[PDB]
Protein backbone atom coordinates (compact mmCIF):
# COMPACT_ATOMS: atom_id res chain seq x y z
CA UNK A 1 0.00 0.00 0.00
CA UNK A 2 1.72 3.56 -1.14
CA UNK A 3 0.28 5.56 1.16
CA UNK A 4 2.11 8.91 0.17
CA UNK A 5 1.14 8.25 -3.45
CA UNK A 6 -2.51 7.85 -2.59
CA UNK A 7 -1.94 10.88 -0.66
CA UNK A 8 -0.19 12.98 -3.36
CA UNK A 9 -2.92 12.25 -5.41
CA UNK A 10 -5.77 13.27 -3.56
CA UNK A 11 -4.01 16.44 -2.23
CA UNK A 12 -3.09 17.06 -6.29
CA UNK A 13 -6.34 18.81 -7.00
CA UNK A 14 -5.74 21.28 -4.12
CA UNK A 15 -6.53 24.55 -6.47
CA UNK A 16 -8.57 22.49 -8.73
CA UNK A 17 -11.96 23.58 -9.96
CA UNK A 18 -14.20 22.59 -6.91
CA UNK A 19 -15.35 19.15 -8.11
CA UNK A 20 -12.51 16.97 -10.09
CA UNK A 21 -12.41 13.38 -9.21
CA UNK A 22 -9.66 11.88 -7.34
CA UNK A 23 -9.37 8.31 -8.41
CA UNK A 24 -7.90 6.11 -6.12
CA UNK A 25 -8.20 2.08 -8.07
CA UNK A 26 -10.18 -0.62 -6.35
CA UNK A 27 -7.06 -2.16 -4.90
CA UNK A 28 -5.80 0.92 -2.92
CA UNK A 29 -9.61 1.61 -1.51
CA UNK A 30 -9.51 -1.95 -0.53
CA UNK A 31 -5.90 -2.19 1.13
CA UNK A 32 -7.24 1.63 2.93
CA UNK A 33 -9.76 0.01 4.04
CA UNK A 34 -8.13 -3.43 5.69
CA UNK A 35 -5.22 -1.67 7.10
CA UNK A 36 -7.59 1.24 8.97
CA UNK A 37 -10.20 -1.28 10.29
CA UNK A 38 -6.93 -3.13 11.28
CA UNK A 39 -6.14 -0.11 13.16
CA UNK A 40 -9.81 0.53 14.53
CA UNK A 41 -9.63 -2.62 16.03
CA UNK A 42 -6.13 -2.11 18.36
CA UNK A 43 -7.37 1.02 19.62
CA UNK A 44 -9.97 1.21 22.49
CA UNK A 45 -13.89 1.96 21.28
CA UNK A 46 -13.94 4.87 23.29
CA UNK A 47 -11.08 6.95 22.57
CA UNK A 48 -8.60 8.72 25.28
CA UNK A 49 -7.23 11.84 23.44
CA UNK A 50 -5.06 14.63 24.69
CA UNK A 51 -5.44 17.85 23.32
CA UNK A 52 -4.31 20.73 21.50
CA UNK A 53 -5.83 18.88 18.51
CA UNK A 54 -8.38 20.37 16.23
CA UNK A 55 -12.34 18.44 16.11
CA UNK A 56 -14.59 18.40 13.04
CA UNK A 57 -18.03 17.56 12.42
CA UNK A 58 -19.78 16.48 9.56
CA UNK A 59 -18.21 16.21 6.23
CA UNK A 60 -20.86 14.42 3.87
CA UNK A 61 -18.56 14.12 0.67
CA UNK A 62 -17.97 17.77 0.69
CA UNK A 63 -14.44 17.04 -0.38
CA UNK A 64 -13.17 20.65 -0.98
CA UNK A 65 -14.49 22.05 1.76
CA UNK A 66 -12.51 19.29 4.01
CA UNK A 67 -9.42 20.62 2.33
CA UNK A 68 -10.28 23.63 3.15
CA UNK A 69 -10.41 23.06 6.47
CA UNK A 70 -7.36 20.67 6.46
CA UNK A 71 -5.66 24.23 4.49
CA UNK A 72 -6.99 26.48 7.63
CA UNK A 73 -6.24 24.09 10.08
CA UNK A 74 -3.02 22.68 9.05
CA UNK A 75 -2.65 19.46 6.57
CA UNK A 76 -1.84 16.35 9.15
CA UNK A 77 0.08 16.00 11.47
CA UNK A 78 1.17 18.72 11.60
CA UNK A 79 -1.95 19.05 13.98
CA UNK A 80 -3.72 16.88 15.82
CA UNK A 81 -7.21 15.86 14.52
CA UNK A 82 -10.46 14.44 15.41
CA UNK A 83 -13.34 13.69 13.24
CA UNK A 84 -16.88 13.07 14.81
CA UNK A 85 -18.45 11.37 11.93
CA UNK A 86 -20.55 11.57 8.83
CA UNK A 87 -17.88 11.55 5.84
CA UNK A 88 -20.07 10.07 3.06
CA UNK A 89 -23.86 10.36 1.95
CA UNK A 90 -25.44 13.81 0.57
CA UNK A 91 -21.64 15.52 -0.94
CA UNK A 92 -20.65 15.31 -4.48
CA UNK A 93 -16.95 13.22 -3.76
CA UNK A 94 -17.94 11.17 -0.30
CA UNK A 95 -15.03 8.67 -2.14
CA UNK A 96 -12.19 11.27 -2.20
CA UNK A 97 -13.39 12.49 1.45
CA UNK A 98 -13.31 8.77 3.48
CA UNK A 99 -10.33 8.07 0.86
CA UNK A 100 -8.21 10.49 2.79
CA UNK A 101 -9.46 10.53 6.42
CA UNK A 102 -8.44 6.46 6.07
CA UNK A 103 -5.01 7.26 4.15
CA UNK A 104 -4.31 9.77 7.38
CA UNK A 105 -5.34 7.45 10.32
CA UNK A 106 -2.99 4.84 8.34
CA UNK A 107 -0.08 7.25 8.43
CA UNK A 108 -1.12 9.22 11.60
CA UNK A 109 -2.65 6.41 13.52
CA UNK A 110 -1.85 7.88 16.70
CA UNK A 111 -2.74 11.69 15.76
CA UNK A 112 -5.72 11.22 13.79
CA UNK A 113 -8.90 10.10 14.50
CA UNK A 114 -12.32 8.83 12.98
CA UNK A 115 -15.42 8.35 14.92
CA UNK A 116 -18.59 6.92 13.94
CA UNK A 117 -21.36 8.91 12.70
CA UNK A 118 -25.14 7.40 11.94
CA UNK A 119 -24.15 7.42 8.13
CA UNK A 120 -21.57 5.09 8.76
CA UNK A 121 -24.10 2.78 8.84
CA UNK A 122 -24.96 0.42 5.24
CA UNK A 123 -28.67 1.17 6.04
CA UNK A 124 -28.86 4.43 5.72
CA UNK A 125 -25.50 4.94 3.29
CA UNK A 126 -27.65 3.23 1.19
CA UNK A 127 -30.51 5.57 0.36
CA UNK A 128 -28.29 8.78 1.10
CA UNK A 129 -25.91 8.16 -1.84
CA UNK A 130 -22.77 6.59 -0.36
CA UNK A 131 -23.79 2.86 -2.37
CA UNK A 132 -24.83 5.21 -5.36
CA UNK A 133 -21.15 6.57 -5.99
CA UNK A 134 -19.27 3.22 -4.76
CA UNK A 135 -21.46 1.92 -7.35
CA UNK A 136 -21.06 4.29 -9.81
CA UNK A 137 -17.81 4.76 -9.39
CA UNK A 138 -16.03 1.38 -8.19
CA UNK A 139 -18.32 -1.28 -7.43
CA UNK A 140 -21.09 -2.69 -4.89
CA UNK A 141 -18.30 -5.16 -3.36
CA UNK A 142 -16.15 -2.24 -2.49
CA UNK A 143 -18.98 -0.96 -0.90
CA UNK A 144 -19.44 -3.99 1.57
CA UNK A 145 -15.58 -3.41 1.84
CA UNK A 146 -16.07 0.17 3.38
CA UNK A 147 -19.50 -0.89 5.43
CA UNK A 148 -16.83 -3.55 7.37
CA UNK A 149 -14.20 -0.81 7.99
CA UNK A 150 -16.90 1.42 9.41
CA UNK A 151 -18.39 -1.24 11.80
CA UNK A 152 -15.45 -1.11 13.64
CA UNK A 153 -14.64 2.68 14.09
CA UNK A 154 -14.57 4.29 17.76
CA UNK A 155 -17.99 6.01 18.93
CA UNK A 156 -16.46 8.25 21.34
CA UNK A 157 -14.00 9.85 22.23
CA UNK A 158 -12.57 12.00 25.92
CA UNK A 159 -9.83 14.79 25.81
CA UNK A 160 -7.70 14.93 28.30
CA UNK A 161 -10.71 13.41 30.61
CA UNK A 162 -12.72 16.55 30.68
CA UNK A 163 -14.40 16.57 26.74
CA UNK A 164 -16.61 14.00 26.08
CA UNK A 165 -17.14 13.91 22.18
CA UNK A 166 -19.32 11.82 20.39
CA UNK A 167 -21.13 11.86 16.72
CA UNK A 168 -25.01 12.35 18.62
CA UNK A 169 -24.99 12.65 21.96
CA UNK A 170 -26.28 11.22 25.12
CA UNK A 171 -28.44 8.22 26.00
CA UNK A 172 -30.90 7.68 28.80
CA UNK A 173 -29.10 3.69 28.95
CA UNK A 174 -25.68 5.53 29.58
CA UNK A 175 -24.14 5.56 32.90
CA UNK A 176 -20.74 4.58 33.29
CA UNK A 177 -18.34 5.05 30.39
CA UNK A 178 -17.40 1.34 30.91
CA UNK A 179 -20.95 0.58 28.79
CA UNK A 180 -18.95 2.32 25.89
CA UNK A 181 -15.94 0.11 26.50
CA UNK A 182 -17.86 -2.84 26.73
CA UNK A 183 -18.90 -2.60 23.05
CA UNK A 184 -17.91 -5.43 20.56
CA UNK A 185 -16.38 -4.36 17.43
CA UNK A 186 -17.11 -5.06 14.11
CA UNK A 187 -21.20 -4.46 15.16
CA UNK A 188 -23.82 -2.29 12.76
CA UNK A 189 -25.65 0.60 14.63
CA UNK A 190 -28.61 -0.78 16.09
CA UNK A 191 -32.25 1.18 15.85
CA UNK A 192 -32.23 1.31 19.76
CA UNK A 193 -29.53 1.70 22.43
CA UNK A 194 -26.48 3.08 23.78
CA UNK A 195 -24.80 2.93 20.66
CA UNK A 196 -27.56 3.73 18.58
CA UNK A 197 -28.07 7.25 20.79
CA UNK A 198 -24.32 8.06 20.65
CA UNK A 199 -24.81 8.33 16.95
CA UNK A 200 -27.95 9.88 16.64
CA UNK A 201 -29.35 11.86 19.72
CA UNK A 202 -30.02 15.66 19.35
CA UNK A 203 -29.83 18.44 22.11
CA UNK A 204 -33.37 20.23 22.45
CA UNK A 205 -34.05 23.70 23.51
CA UNK A 206 -37.75 22.45 24.94
CA UNK A 207 -36.81 19.41 26.12
CA UNK A 208 -37.40 18.08 29.83
CA UNK A 209 -35.02 15.11 30.10
CA UNK A 210 -35.80 13.09 27.37
CA UNK A 211 -38.05 13.22 24.61
CA UNK A 212 -38.80 12.26 20.86
CA UNK A 213 -36.88 12.49 17.97
CA UNK A 214 -38.30 14.04 15.06
CA UNK A 215 -35.89 11.35 13.18
CA UNK A 216 -37.75 8.50 13.94
CA UNK A 217 -35.04 6.60 16.70
CA UNK A 218 -33.45 7.58 19.21
CA UNK A 219 -34.10 10.48 21.62
CA UNK A 220 -33.77 14.52 22.03
CA UNK A 221 -32.29 15.30 25.66
CA UNK A 222 -32.22 18.29 27.83
CA UNK A 223 -30.15 21.04 29.34
CA UNK A 224 -30.23 19.54 32.64
CA UNK A 225 -29.51 15.63 31.24
CA UNK A 226 -26.51 17.83 29.93
CA UNK A 227 -25.75 19.28 33.76
CA UNK A 228 -26.24 16.11 35.59
CA UNK A 229 -24.01 14.61 32.98
CA UNK A 230 -21.11 16.31 33.14
CA UNK A 231 -20.89 16.69 37.16
CA UNK A 232 -20.97 13.08 37.18
CA UNK A 233 -18.40 12.54 35.08
CA UNK A 234 -16.52 15.42 36.30
CA UNK A 235 -16.50 16.75 32.91
CA UNK A 236 -16.30 19.94 31.12
CA UNK A 237 -17.60 20.18 27.80
CA UNK A 238 -19.62 17.55 25.35
CA UNK A 239 -18.63 18.22 21.77
CA UNK A 240 -21.03 16.55 18.70
CA UNK A 241 -22.20 16.91 15.57
CA UNK A 242 -24.94 16.09 14.05
CA UNK A 243 -27.09 18.72 13.43
CA UNK A 244 -26.79 21.25 10.82
CA UNK A 245 -25.83 24.89 12.74
CA UNK A 246 -25.98 28.02 10.44
CA UNK A 247 -22.82 29.72 12.13
CA UNK A 248 -20.50 25.95 11.88
CA UNK A 249 -21.03 25.36 15.46
CA UNK A 250 -23.38 26.50 18.69
CA UNK A 251 -23.32 25.91 22.21
CA UNK A 252 -26.16 24.63 24.45
CA UNK A 253 -26.90 24.51 27.76
CA UNK A 254 -25.12 26.97 29.21
CA UNK A 255 -21.85 26.37 26.93
CA UNK A 256 -22.13 23.01 28.29
CA UNK A 257 -22.37 21.31 24.68
CA UNK A 258 -21.23 22.29 21.72
CA UNK A 259 -22.61 21.09 18.07
CA UNK A 260 -20.19 21.49 15.00
CA UNK A 261 -20.95 21.21 11.53
CA UNK A 262 -18.32 21.55 8.82
CA UNK A 263 -19.77 20.98 5.73
CA UNK A 264 -20.40 24.70 4.73
CA UNK A 265 -23.74 25.52 2.28
CA UNK A 266 -25.11 22.21 3.18
CA UNK A 267 -29.06 23.00 2.94
CA UNK A 268 -31.15 24.60 0.46
CA UNK A 269 -33.63 26.56 3.06
CA UNK A 270 -30.79 28.23 4.93
CA UNK A 271 -27.06 28.92 4.87
CA UNK A 272 -25.10 27.65 6.93
CA UNK A 273 -21.16 28.08 7.53
CA UNK A 274 -18.90 24.60 8.29
CA UNK A 275 -16.70 25.57 11.24
CA UNK A 276 -13.74 23.27 12.95
CA UNK A 277 -13.02 23.40 16.64
CA UNK A 278 -9.62 24.24 17.58
CA UNK A 279 -8.71 22.93 21.15
CA UNK A 280 -5.66 24.29 22.55
CA UNK A 281 -3.24 22.85 25.35
CA UNK A 282 -5.23 24.07 28.34
CA UNK A 283 -8.72 22.96 26.42
CA UNK A 284 -9.62 26.47 25.32
CA UNK A 285 -12.01 26.05 22.29
CA UNK A 286 -11.40 28.78 19.27
CA UNK A 287 -13.20 28.01 15.65
CA UNK A 288 -11.91 27.92 12.21
CA UNK A 289 -14.91 28.62 9.88
CA UNK A 290 -15.83 28.06 5.93
CA UNK A 291 -18.36 30.94 6.00
CA UNK A 292 -21.31 30.36 3.20
CA UNK A 293 -20.65 30.76 -0.26
CA UNK B 1 -35.43 19.03 3.73
CA UNK B 2 -32.78 16.18 1.97
CA UNK B 3 -34.94 13.85 4.25
CA UNK B 4 -35.45 14.43 8.42
CA UNK B 5 -33.33 11.53 8.74
CA UNK B 6 -31.10 15.05 8.20
CA UNK B 7 -32.41 20.52 5.43
CL1 LIG C 1 -33.45 18.63 30.78
MN1 LIG D 1 -25.38 12.46 11.80
MN1 LIG E 1 -24.86 14.50 9.26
Amino acid sequence: LNLDSIIGRLLEVQGSRPGKNVQLTENEIRGLCLKSREIFLSQPILLELEAPLKICGDIHGQYYDLLRLFEYGGFPPESNYLFLGDYVDRGKQSLETICLLLAYKIKYPENFFLLRGNHECASINRIAGFYDECKRRYNIKLWKTFTDCFNCLPIAAIVDEKIFCCHGGLSPDLQSMEQIRRIMRPTDVPDQGLLCDLLWSDPDKDVQGWGENDRGVSFTFGAEVVAKFLHKHDLDLICRAHQVVEDGYEFFAKRQLVTLFSAPNYCGEFDNAGAMMSVDETLMCSFQILKPA
Amino acid sequence: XLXRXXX
